């Protein structure tokens, strides 16, 4: 993941649409927390019906 | 991908049938991320043969 989001930094992406399973959503959000890219200036879109179901 | 690197391309269309699988698509996109490529993939293969001309 850290290798992955670093790659996003080269494009300096501020905008990402995740499309993953309830569990993968959790792990991804967690890693985003650890790398801290949940700060203002980023944005996300969770492509599933479980958006409320997720532990946001 | 090697052939791609040989021409040192940066932008290209990528027409594809679904039938052989999308693995090549996943691959070319994968290399596209690191190489700053601008892929334009399109699924030509779903088109009906009844009017395979207009599309």
């Amino acid at each position: 993941y850290r290798s992955l989001f670093q790659d996003l930094e080269l494009k300096k992406e501020r905008r990402v649409i995740l499309d993953c399973e309830r569990d993968k959503v959790n792990d991804i959000v967690d890693q985003v927390i650890t790398i801290g890219k949940h700060v203002k200036g980023y944005h996300y879109i969770i492509a599933n019906l479980g958006f409320t179901d997720g532990d946001l | 991908l090697s052939l791609i690197e040989y021409y040192q391309w940066d932008k290209f269309a990528y027409l594809y049938d679904s039938d052989r699988g999308l693995s090549t698509l996943q691959a070319v996109l994968d290399s596209a991320a690191e190489k700053k490529w601008q892929v334009t993939a399109i699924n030509v293969g779903n088109i009906n043969n009844d009017k395979k001309d207009e599309t």
